[PDB]
Order: C-alpha cells, then sequence, then structure tokens
C-alpha cells in the first residue's frame, strides 16, 4: 500500500515539470478513493494544489488554476502532475497522498524535493 | 371547453374508416388525449391513448384492439384522428374523445401514476354490418 | 473560498504538561476537519479525523473538540516523541486549504 | 435569500450543461407560483420544484442545501408555509420519469438517519450517497447527476 | 379486473354509496364518471380528494385496500345515471381500464 514519487531534481525556470506518483497495493478505481498533491515551500507550511477522485473529475486551487494539469492513468497505477511556467517561488517539497474514504490523508509518501534554478 | 367528434358510420366487416375529433377551448399540444368506446347496452371499455411531445408521440392501445387500431394527431391543423382497419362485430358502438391529465398523491401513489379524464365529448356512433 | 486561522502563532511547552491548539474556520464546515503532525524531514502523519475520532495507531492522549467554526486539539502528558509541527485540514469544499500551523518546541 | 434566487442557483448548472432549456427557470418559477411544491415532512421540510413540461432537454436532479430555511407554500394546501432547507430541482421529459423519481425521493425522505446526516454533510458526500442510492435501483437509468449539481446556498 | 355491482336503487333524499372492487386498487386510486343517457357525461371524481369545478358538494369518493367507493347523500331526480369506475389494469401499467358500471335508479 506504499506510495512512491519521482520527478526532476533541478529544472530551469519557465519550463513545465512532470511529477509521477506510482501506487502499489492499492487500486485507484475503488469507489470513494482518490489522491491529491501537497506542496511545502522550505521554511513554510503546506498548501493544497489539486486532487482527483475515482471518477476522473478534477479540482484545482483557483489561485494557480492556469498552471496545474493532472493526468490520471489507472493502468500501470500512475498519476502525472504537469506544472507549467515554474517560477522561483515554486521551490518546495512535493508529496503524493491518498485522499481516503471519509476524507483524511491516511497514507503519505516520503516526499520529493523540487528546486528551481 | 368543447369537443365535437365526427366521421362515424356503418362499415362492413373487414373495412376501414377514419374518425376525427375537434377539441377547442383547451390546448392540444401539451395534454394527452384518450379514446374510449361503448357498445350499445354495455359499459365502457378503453380504446387507447396518445401522449404528448415529451413522450415521442407514443400511443398505448387497449389489449383487445392492440395492433389493429392507429391513433394519431395533427397539431398543424389541430385535429385528433383514429384510423381503424379490419373491424369485427365486437367493435360496434359509440366512440368518445377525451382529454387526459395526470394525478399522483406524493406520499400514497404508485408509479407511473394515475391518469385523469378532464372532459369528454358527446361521441360519434360507429356500426358494423 | 474558505479561509482558516491557526492560533496561537506558536506554543511553548515542557514534557508532561497538557497543552491545547486551536483551528478556527471562516465558515461553517461541520465535522470535516483533520489534524496531522509533521516531523523535520518527514512526511506529515495523521492524528485525528472527522474532528473527534482517533485514528488507529495514534495514542489515546490526542483528543479533538469544538464545534461549528472553532475546533481544537488537546494533548495530555506530552512525551519527547510528540514534538513537531501541527496542521489542520478542512474537507468541506475545494480548494482543501490548510492553516498556517504551529511549531511546538521542547523547553 | 428568496425562492427565486434559489431556483436560479439550482437551474444554473443545468442550463450550462444543456440538461434544461435556457428559459427553464421562468417556467419552473411560474409553475411554483401557480402550484406550489412545499412539503411538510415529519422530519425537515423539503421542496421539490419541477415543471413537467417539454422545455427540458434531458433528465436531471439538482440538490441544494440551505443553512437559512425559506417558506414554501405546502403541496397539500394548508395555511402555514413550510420552512425548507433542502431543495430538489427535478427535470425530465415524460410523466413516467418524473413520477418514478418522485417515488424514489419519497423513499429517501422517510429515511430519518439519512436526512439527519444530510443536514451536516459536505457537497461531495451528498454526491456519493445520492449517486449510490440512484445506482442501486435497476430503474432510473439515464438521469444525469454530477458533482456540479450538488451545492450549498448562501 | 374491476368488478361493480350490477345495479342499485336509492329512495329520493336518502344516502347510498356505490362500491367498486378490484385487484389494481391496492396501488392506484380509482376515478369516477357519471353518464346520463343521451347527454355527454360529466366528470365526478378526481384522484384522492379533488372535486373539479362545476360539480356540487353533495357527494365524495374514498378508497382503501382493494375497495373504492363513491358516497352520494340526499340523491335527487337528476342523479339517475350510469356510474363508471376507472383505474389501472395492473399495478405499474400504462393502460387504463373502465368497468361495466352501475345503474343508479332514484325514485
Ligand atoms: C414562515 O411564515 C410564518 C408565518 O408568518 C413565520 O412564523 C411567524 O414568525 C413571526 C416572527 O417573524 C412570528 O411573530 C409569528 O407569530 C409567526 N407565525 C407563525 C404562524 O409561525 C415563519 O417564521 C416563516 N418562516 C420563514 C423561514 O420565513
Amino acid at each position: 500500500v506504499t506510495l512512491k514519487e519521482s520527478g526532476p531534481g533541478i529544472l530551469q525556470p519557465s519550463q513545465t515539470l512532470s511529477l509521477t506518483c506510482s501506487f502499489s497495493g492499492f487500486s485507484l478505481s475503488t469507489f470513494g478513493m482518490g489522491v491529491g498533491w501537497i506542496r511545502q515551500p522550505s521554511g513554510k507550511g503546506l498548501e493544497w494544489l489539486a486532487h482527483i477522485w475515482w471518477d476522473d473529475d478534477k479540482f484545482y486551487n483557483p489561485a494557480l488554476k492556469s498552471r496545474l494539469t493532472i493526468s490520471k492513468d489507472t493502468s500501470k497505477n500512475q498519476v502525472f502532475l504537469k506544472i507549467a511556467n515554474v517560477d522561483t517561488a515554486d521551490t518546495a517539497t512535493y508529496y503524493c497522498a491518498r485522499i481516503g474514504e471519509d476524507y483524511f490523508l491516511d497514507v503519505w509518501g516520503k516526499g520529493t524535493t523540487v528546486t528551481v534554478s | 371547453v368543447q369537443l365535437v367528434e365526427s366521421g362515424g358510420g356503418l362499415v362492413k366487416p373487414g373495412g376501414s374508416l377514419r374518425l376525427s375529433c375537434s377539441a377547442s377551448g383547451f390546448d392540444f399540444d401539451n395534454a394527452w388525449m384518450t379514446w374510449v368506446r361503448q357498445p350499445p347496452g354495455k359499459g365502457l371499455e378503453w380504446v387507447g391513448r396518445i401522449t404528448g411531445p415529451g413522450e415521442g408521440w407514443s400511443v398505448d392501445y387497449a389489449a383487445p384492439v392492440e395492433g389493429r387500431f392507429t391513433i394519431s394527431r395533427l397539431n398543424s391543423i389541430n385535429f385528433l384522428y383514429l384510423e381503424m382497419n379490419n373491424l369485427r362485430m365486437e367493435d360496434s358502438g359509440l366512440y368518445f374523445c377525451a382529454r387526459t391529465g395526470k394525478y399522483y398523491d406524493f406520499w400514497s401513489g404508485y408509479p407511473p401514476g394515475e391518469e385523469y379524464f378532464q372532459d369528454w365529448g358527446r361521441g360519434t356512433l360507429v356500426t358494423v354490418s | 473560498d474558505i479561509q482558516m486561522t491557526q492560533s496561537p502563532a506558536s506554543l511553548s511547552a515542557s514534557v508532561g504538561e497538557t497543552v491545547t491548539i486551536t483551528c478556527r474556520a471562516s465558515g461553517n464546515i461541520h465535522n470535516y476537519l483533520a489534524w496531522y503532525q509533521q516531523k523535520q524531514g518527514k512526511s506529515p502523519q495523521l492524528l485525528v479525523y472527522n474532528a473527534k475520532t482517533l485514528a488507529d495507531g495514534v495514542p489515546s492522549r490526542f483528543s479533538g473538540s469544538g464545534s461549528g467554526t472553532q475546533y481544537s486539539l488537546k494533548i495530555n502528558s506530552l512525551q519527547p516523541e510528540d514534538f513537531g509541527s501541527y496542521y489542520c485540514q478542512h474537507f468541506w469544499s475545494a480548494p482543501y486549504t490548510f492553516g498556517g500551523g504551529t511549531n511546538l518546541e521542547i523547553k | 435569500v428568496t425562492q427565486e434566487d434559489i431556483i436560479r442557483a439550482l437551474a444554473s448548472p443545468l442550463i450550462k450543461d444543456g440538461m434544461v432549456d435556457e428559459d427553464f427557470a421562468e417556467y419552473v418559477i411560474a409553475r411554483e407560483n401557480r402550484s406550489p411544491t412545499g412539503l411538510q415532512a415529519k422530519g425537515v421540510g423539503v421542496a421539490i420544484p419541477h415543471t413537467l413540461g417539454d422545455y427540458v432537454r434531458d433528465n436531471a436532479i439538482s440538490v441544494g442545501i440551505l443553512d437559512k430555511p425559506v417558506n414554501f407554500s405546502g403541496w397539500y394546501q394548508s395555511p402555514d408555509p413550510v420552512p425548507v432547507r433542502v431543495v430538489f430541482m427535478l427535470a425530465g421529459r415524460t410523466w413516467d420519469d418524473i413520477v418514478i423519481v418522485l417515488k424514489w425521493i419519497k423513499d429517501v425522505i422517510l429515511d430519518e438517519e439519512f436526512m439527519k446526516r444530510l443536514l451536516n454533510m459536505s457537497d461531495e458526500e451528498i454526491y456519493r450517497q445520492i449517486y449510490t442510492r440512484i445506482s442501486k435501483a435497476p430503474n432510473l437509468s439515464g438521469i444525469n447527476f454530477s458533482r456540479e449539481y450538488v451545492r450549498h446556498l448562501n | 379486473e374491476l368488478t361493480q355491482e350490477t345495479g342499485v336503487s336509492v329512495a329520493l333524499g336518502r344516502t347510498v354509496t356505490i362500491t367498486c372492487r378490484g385487484d389494481s386498487l391496492r396501488s392506484h386510486y380509482a376515478s369516477w364518471y357519471q353518464k346520463k343517457p343521451g347527454q355527454a357525461p360529466i366528470l365526478l371524481f378526481y384522484g384522492k380528494n379533488n372535486r373539479p369545478s362545476g360539480v356540487p358538494d353533495r357527494f365524495s369518493g374514498s378508497a382503501s385496500g382493494n375497495r373504492a367507493s363513491l358516497t352520494i347523500s340526499g340523491a335527487q331526480a337528476e342523479d339517475d345515471a350510469e356510474y363508471y369506475c376507472s383505474s389501472r389494469d395492473k399495478s405499474g401499467s400504462r393502460l387504463s381500464v373502465f368497468g361495466g358500471g352501475t345503474k343508479l335508479t332514484v325514485l
């Protein structure tokens, strides 16, 4: 039931990065299940960016709506985060976390570090 | 509200005839309408019902006449028509044209609800011989 | 949009005392609230969910309370293993925004 | 916090999606004014606006939750309007689809525990439980219901 | 399907009820229509408790179980007529059925 994350280490400003979450031991087709993305700038608290429910609907935080896209693929147990036009301010730790039935983030990954040059 | 039927007459067994019903005083387009018949000396039996625009002009026929009678409407001229083919002796009687509405009591009714006859015309007599 | 306020900005406590933290909503979110604790360099872990129900594997000394727009977490007999950063999350409507949090330090 | 704004608030996602006609809101307000749809339940008051007309393009249920109840005149007459917080806007194109869904909601309303929880749920939870109740029956296929159609009013 | 009494009689000024029986009446309410020979019939009873305009308040319908009835109090000479009960042929069906009717004689 372990979540795994992978993505670019050091990237150039204004390009698009693609962060991929791999799932294992858990099926993303189950009713009531879903997954979201959490960003934590260094030295700051955490903020919510987006999540997807089992039915492939989408919700995005309005403040950054223009720069967030998620592609869900049940086959191969993958979630693709595409974040466009990365600015200096977007340096942060990113986490893949399950939304959970009854609304709670019960399973968290180890996280990944994203640094903007 | 006035409904005047016409087109009845004497037809030999195996023949055909078109009946017409003029309804005025209450609009044709959104209201279901029903045909009912009465052989002389006997009670009523239901003949059939034509639905409105939202149902695709579906027509529900009574079992003893299903597959033999055709009910249709022409809104561009505002008339209701019934075309009968291959009539037999049991089909003789006075045919009435009727308006149909809906009724359902929210807590106590059952789907698909009940249908209410809002008024009836005087009828046209059809005989067989 | 629903905003949320974490209070106090910071707390100061010793080992063995009972302390409380408060998370106040800007709107009526009912019981769709969860509490998490993050350790330095580690992913945050869940403490309590549905405002008052303790999660499996979390010690019984954690307790949620409050109502309406204002909710709180009480932690009794604080031990060395429990220090870190605490956060509340509201699941009433998207975006699922977070509070500013608080750092609880060993004195 | 009047009833006309409530009608517009629940009609909006159906006009945007194309489930109802653009002028649907006017037909349903006129229907409510001529024949009100307020119901006094033994639990909490419920209103079920519907037009039964041919304007609606397809079948849909739009569910609104009000924190501040609004007085809807009773379906079964009576002199006392019923305060309603839960609004079920019902679109459909035949007499039978509306009647069957009315029966389904009737079974929903008399479930006391469902209604008691319903008063305190988020919009997504309402979506999940109504979606489940709709899909459980073999009938009522072909009625659209989406997350956008469940909303809180203010 | 729907069975009615062959015929009944009532004395002038007295109260009688006419009973309609059938199996479809457990789920759906019957409607009542009155026809006087030579005239078009006039509509008498709608659904559970709805008297249409143009009908006097001297009589009303009721139904329960597998029975339905129309109660006519103080019958006058103009009430001599055939009464028809109508309902569904089967519960849940889209076809309507009329029974053989009842002849009401008022003396
Ligand atoms: C619905 O209407 C009733 C009747 O006007 C309201 O009840 C009245 O409320 C006033 C207070 O503003 C009292 O002084 C009256 O005595 C009440 N009368 C009755 C019969 O209850 C009720 O508050 C209204 N509810 C809403 C939501 O508008």
